[PDB]
């Protein structure tokens, strides 16, 4: 019985994932998409000003 | 001085607003990418030692 509880232990260790970092990085990539969306629909608009000059 | 066959004032016009727009791509792909250093274009020297430490 000790023996499976530290082979169901390791394998725990082995893949699963930390969720405190999980918690910052999903805010901060959040922002990131937003800030990403952003700059992407400023960077479209590089052409609209080259009307004014006709 | 007053010639149709040229025009230098459109000239460095066009070059000021090249420069201008130059900065604000940089700018732009800075604020989408978040990171002053972004590719070997960049800054070389402080890439290479971040991709190294990273």
């Amino acid at each position: 019985g000790k023996l499976q509880d530290s082979l169901d232990a390791g394998v725990g260790n082995l893949v699963d994932a930390d969720l405190a970092k999980e918690s910052a990085k999903l805010q901060s990539l959040q922002t990131k998409q937003q800030l990403g969306v952003q700059a992407l629909s400023i960077a479209n608009q590089s052409s609209s000003s080259i009307l004014s000059l006709f | 001085l007053n010639s149709i066959n040229t025009n230098a004032g459109a000239m460095i016009a066009l070059q000021n607003l090249n420069g201008t727009n130059s900065e604000l791509t940089t700018v732009q792909q800075r604020i989408n990418t978040g990171k002053k250093i972004a590719s070997a274009k960049d800054n070389g020297a402080i890439w290479a030692t971040a991709k190294n430490q990273s």
